[PDB]
């Protein structure tokens, strides 16, 4: 569960990301595809080369979904309901993969937030991404 | 790594297995217990219910084929990577199957073996099979890139 | 989430356990220690040999906790509150281990309930044990 | 395995790492982000807040020891299992440390390297280090029984 402090930390960190959210989304995906090749099995229809249009576009969608969750941090199950249905009933990405993307998002944020990525913020962001992942896999079965 | 005695336990129990039946049962339970795995078999027809899934002829046939390859691999426990190299590249380049699925089927298979053999599937025998299913899963994911 | 069908399935399968609680709990633990040796790192103070008094006693405690969970399947978070506090603040068993014991519990039930362990029941029991594990780790951070 | 280009990338980046500092930072973050890992340090004193953990002199001292051994391992990437054999036995038999902790520390270390190096910690460099931390964790877990 996210504490008041967790929410303050997440909003502060994601706010700093600001306009770069889309760029970071694309970068996190790229880090994921390179570090954990098995995740590429879900994007056989994508050009996964560096800077591809599809990865850029998808990174934007992923980041915008996260921005929306932060804006509705006290009502994520509902704010992400549509996305949850999509992953549970159509995409069906195995649950194990969410931790991989979450880790890569954390690494991306760490690489871009020298000042705000403190141990406390690191902890809050990890809980947040795990919470988002949990919501996205809550309707799988 | 399957102590000489673990290899014997595996081979001894497997020699009593009806691979066709256990295969269809295993793939079926995979699809029932972890429904998202149904993502690769939309062309198999009716999978709307547990019984629909278990009785689905295409599910049974595929389970038989999958476990058949698994079975042949049990004769070469010392070179699982080599034995499944071709299927590994296949599931990665053509089928695009997340290897986690191999691990899930492995667990379901263990449950099916337990259900079928009862007390005969002792804790030591289980331990030996856990090493086998992990080895087969690792072998199948080895050529991914 | 556990559906009415899952709850019905679990109550029926676990009801068949009855007096075999301690026995199955102990067997599940033994299966776990043998198949996943890393789990033994949490019981250095236990004699883990076959049929030890400590494993038998612990097996009964685990089984009874599950019996209680089953009876309070409608509100497990509350029924398992004390247990959740215990694992989160004292025992601090790494979360990854709960899936190992859950898997061994399923195997134990499968080896003892030839008739009850149907595909549908198998699915319900897995969701159940996953739910229990989730409650037990809900307060970790 | 790491490609010759990945080994060079690993070695090159590590040459700029202050091992003592990164060690204290990595171990400390582990205890803050995954609080249950504090279970092995009940003699270290105050670990009640992020700053209490990060600034704890015993935590910083232990971090030096840990990353010091990690650093030596990077000089023997072709024999991680042999390099960590004695430490593996010690962590299993004497310290009773669940190997999952080594995996968690590896991830934290990757985050710390990214935090310190910024853009220099490119996706390809991270991929190389993921193989490294995974290899080290597997080596430390190898002698468990
Ligand atoms: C490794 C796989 C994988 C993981 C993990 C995953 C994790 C997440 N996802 Fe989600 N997602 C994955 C695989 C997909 C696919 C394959 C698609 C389809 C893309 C396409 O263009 O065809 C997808 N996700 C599509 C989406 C979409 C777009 C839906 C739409 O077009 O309406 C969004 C917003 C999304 N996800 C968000 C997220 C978020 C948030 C996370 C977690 C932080
Ligand atoms: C849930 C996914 C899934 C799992 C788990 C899985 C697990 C395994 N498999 Fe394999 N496999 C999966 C999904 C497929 C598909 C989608 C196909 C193609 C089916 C079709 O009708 O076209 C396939 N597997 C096809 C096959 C074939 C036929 C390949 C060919 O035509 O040459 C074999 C022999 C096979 N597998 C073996 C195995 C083995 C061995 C395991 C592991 C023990
Ligand atoms: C691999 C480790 C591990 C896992 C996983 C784990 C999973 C579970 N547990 Fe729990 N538990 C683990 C390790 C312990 C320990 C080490 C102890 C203390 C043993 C002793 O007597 O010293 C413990 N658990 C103690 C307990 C106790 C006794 C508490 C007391 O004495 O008041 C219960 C009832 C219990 N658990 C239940 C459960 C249940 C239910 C599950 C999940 C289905
Ligand atoms: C969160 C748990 C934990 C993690 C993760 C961990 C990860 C690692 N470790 Fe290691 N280690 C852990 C818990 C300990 C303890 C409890 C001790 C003993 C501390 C004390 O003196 O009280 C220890 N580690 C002790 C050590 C020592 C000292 C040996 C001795 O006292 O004789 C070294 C060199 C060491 N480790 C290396 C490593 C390496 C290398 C890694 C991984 C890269
Ligand atoms: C007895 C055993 C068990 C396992 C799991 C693996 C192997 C094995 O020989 N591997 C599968 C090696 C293989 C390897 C080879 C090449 C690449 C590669 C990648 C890119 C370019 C060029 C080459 C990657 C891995 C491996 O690296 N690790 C294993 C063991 C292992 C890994 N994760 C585990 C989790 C649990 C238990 C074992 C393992 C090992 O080398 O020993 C051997």
């Amino acid at each position: 569960v996210l504490s008041p402090a967790d929410k303050t930390n997440v909003k502060a960190a994601w706010g700093k990301v600001g306009a770069h959210a889309g760029e970071y989304g694309a970068e996190a995906l790229e880090r994921m595809f390179l570090s954990f090749p098995t995740t590429k099995t879900y994007f056989p229809h994508f050009d996964l080369s560096h800077g591809s249009a599809q990865v850029k576009g998808h990174g934007k969608k992923v980041a915008d979904a996260l921005t929306n969750a932060v804006a509705h941090v006290d009502d994520m199950p509902n704010a992400l309901s549509a996305l949850s249905d999509l992953h549970a009933h159509k995409l069906r990405v195995d649950p194990v993969n969410f931790k991989l993307l979450s880790h890569c998002l954390l690494v991306t944020l760490a690489a871009h937030l020298p000042a705000e990525f403190t141990p406390a913020v690191h902890a809050s962001l990890d809980k947040f991404l795990a919470s988002v992942s949990t919501v996205l896999t809550s309707k799988y079965r | 790594h399957l102590t000489p005695e673990e290899k014997s336990a595996v081979t001894a129990l497997w020699g009593k297995v009806n691979v066709d039946e256990v295969g269809g049962e295993a793939l079926g339970r995979l699809l029932v217990v972890y429904p998202w795995t149904q993502r690769f078999f939309e062309s198999f027809g009716d999978l709307s219910t547990p019984d629909a899934v278990m009785g689905n002829p295409k599910v049974k046939a595929h389970g038989k084929k999958v476990l058949g390859a698994f079975s042949d691999g049990l004769a070469h426990l010392d070179n699982l990577k080599g034995t499944f190299a071709t299927l590994s590249e296949l599931h990665c380049d053509k089928l695009h199957v997340d290897p986690e699925n191999f691990r899930l089927l492995g667990n379901v298979l263990v449950c099916v073996l337990a259900h079928h053999f009862g007390k005969e599937f002792t804790p030591p025998v289980q331990a030996a099979y856990q090493k086998v299913v992990a080895g087969v899963a690792n072998a199948l994911a080895h050529k991914y890139h």
